[PDB]
């Protein structure tokens, strides 16, 4: 009798926020959402297109009220219980402008610090191109600590070339259907790859219906996606209300289904990029080590081209890999970019291009630095350790400015090498090593239950390997005597 | 000089509507006095601009509905970051 999606979203063993609705008009009035819902004073919209615009026809307020219906609804809501807050950003005709939304978004900030302090998410159920100002605004809304939950868009294509979507410090959310898979929205549907943190349900999603006070209606979208999300993180919220943006994403993530969408949907180029979570609650209240995989926009057929891959200001960049599906790679570096570590990755020179892989994790009081090493020359090869006490490796890296080839590093001869050393309480780490003598395809080494993956590696040996990245737990090394090293790491 | 940036896919920009983005560290006065300047910069060349709104708390900078003709003019303004070309955003 439960709606798949409110199904779906709860595990096996299945919990004061203020959720803000940027959107269309709603019916504050639906059965679903009375009581629940505020409407503001707010409302930025442009004139509807008259040529196709009756009003006496017209239901104004079906994209909104639906959505409120699924963040909070009675009968058929995420998160039962969670105050809502609606503003006008979308005309009747489900339009609305850039400067729309930043007069929103400036709106929220204002109430923010009017009202006292208090956990706030902010669901965006809406895209348009890509906006520098629209992106700022958001990244500037996530410093002042608001959680940020975006619709990946329904243009099947890449998410990173529409806003809100693109913005890297905001929960942007795929759509995936009854039987896990991303949904189609006419010849098109969910949007993917790079930017897209993780898929929610989004096809035949029951919701108020503002047809009648107390009728429902079946949606499919990526902002029905989103409004899932916003519901869990507003359900988070309502259990730890001092979690931050970075905090929330990394449970997130966690806390999803693994490997349940068949990529085969998404472009070839695209499926590695595009993370295989389905939203899901965390089954109680609540110490545990978080990491993330943050592939890069590919570098480009160029000769210089170079990719870069960083971490939210509140994440440690643990470890820094490469990939290139043709093969031709010089390397990857842990280099530092307006004070911060970054992975930056450089294309070898006939190569189709390069993509550069962080591994960003969440570290309380944790001091990593990085311990370069030059190529010297010798039968055993470039080695580098963590020498300071208490400092642990959470990652190696290692690059060639050549075109043909116990806590250490080591690398080729005629590679620098480069090692992630960290001081963290209880930090603790070993290495997990997994080879093959023939490869088919790829070797893959994980993490066992407790220990959290920090560093994805692929011994230098075979000239061959086309890349080595984190998924989730597991290290994955593509190679077209291939062993692959994995860096485990856990805190008590 | 600062830059200008428009919505790449072509049918959603909605050109004629700016957002002026100042320099990160701009006060509402200095903000305030620039959209000013504008107006008076266009006003003298036998312009007209309507200043919309004049962010106060998440960025620096104005929202003003003018010319194209004026963005040159607009992008040698004083502590100005860039302009935004207005754009579309849908429900989705």
């Amino acid at each position: 009798s439960i709606p798949w999606n409110l199904e779906r979203i709860t595990p096996p063993r299945y919990y004061l926020v203020e959720v803000y609705l940027l959107d269309t008009s709603i019916q504050s009035d639906h059965r679903e959402i009375e009581g629940r819902v505020m409407v503001t004073d707010f409302e930025n919209v442009p004139e509807e297109d008259g040529t196709r615009f009756h009003r006496q026809a017209s239901k104004c307020d079906s994209h909104g009220t639906h959505l409120a219906g699924v963040v909070s609804g009675r009968d058929a809501g995420v998160a039962k219980g969670a105050s809502m807050r609606s503003l006008r950003v979308l005309n009747c005709q489900g339009k609305g402008t850039v400067s729309g939304t930043l007069i929103g978004l400036e709106f929220i900030r204002k109430s923010q610090l009017v009202q006292p302090v208090g956990p706030l998410v902010v669901l965006l159920p809406l895209a348009g191109g890509y906006s520098r100002v629209l992106n700022a605004a958001c990244q500037r809304l996530a410093r002042a600590g608001v959680v940020l939950v975006t619709a990946a868009g329904n243009f099947r294509d890449d998410a990173c070339l529409y806003s809100p979507a693109s913005a890297p410090e905001v929960i942007t959310v795929g759509a995936t259907n009854a039987q896990d898979q991303p949904v189609t929205l006419g010849t098109l549907g969910t949007n993917f790859g790079r930017c897209v943190d993780l898929f929610a349900p989004g096809e035949d999603i029951i919701g108020a219906s503002s047809d009648c006070s107390t009728c429902f209606v079946s949606q499919s979208g990526t902002s029905q996606a989103a409004a899932h999300v916003a519901g869990i993180a507003a359900m988070m919220l309502s259990a730890e209300p001092e979690l931050t943006l970075a905090e929330l994403r990394q449970r997130l993530i966690h806390f999803s289904a693994k490997d349940v969408i068949n990529e085969a949907w998404f472009p070839e180029d695209q499926r590695v990029l595009t993370p295989n979570l389905v939203a899901a609650l965390p089954p109680s209240t609540h110490w545990q080590l978080f990491c993330r995989t943050v592939w890069s926009a590919h570098s480009g057929p160029t000769r210089m081209a170079t990719a870069i891959a960083r971490c939210a200001p509140d994440e440690e960049l643990l470890s820094c890999s490469s990939f290139s599906r043709s093969g031709k790679r010089r390397g990857e570096r842990m280099e530092a970019q307006g004070g911060k570590l970054v992975c930056r990755a450089h294309n070898a020179f006939g190569g189709e291009g390069v993509y550069a892989i962080a591994r960003c994790c969440l570290l309380p009081q944790a001091n990593c630095s990085v311990h370069t090493a030059p190529p010297a020359e010798a039968s055993m090869g470039t080695r580098v350790h963590c020498h300071q006490q208490g400092h642990v490796l959470t990652g190696c890296s290692s690059h060639w400015e050549v075109e043909d080839l116990p806590n250490q590093c080591v690398g080729h001869r005629e590679a620098s090498i480069h090692a992630s050393c960290c001081h963290a309480p209880g930090l603790e780490c070993k290495v997990k090593e997994h080879g093959i003598p023939a490869p088919q395809e790829q070797v893959t080494v994980a993490c066992e239950e407790g220990w959290t993956l920090t560093g994805c590696s692929a011994l230098p040996g075979t000239s061959h390997v086309l890349g080595a990245y984190a998924v989730d737990n597991t290290c994955v090394v593509r190679s077209r005597a291939v062993t692959a090293v994995a860096i485990c790491c856990r805190s008590r | 000089t600062a830059t200008f940036h428009r919505c790449a896919k072509d049918p959603w920009r909605l050109p004629g509507t700016y957002v002026v983005v100042l320099k990160e560290e701009t006060h509402l006065s200095q903000s305030e006095r620039t959209a000013r300047r504008l107006q008076a910069q266009a006003a003298r060349r036998g312009y007209l601009t309507k200043i919309l709104h004049v962010f106060h708390g998440l960025l620096p900078g104005f929202l003003v509905k003018m010319s194209g003709d004026l963005l040159e003019l607009a992008l040698k303004l004083p502590h100005v970051d860039y302009i935004e070309e207005d754009s579309s955003v849908f429900a989705q």
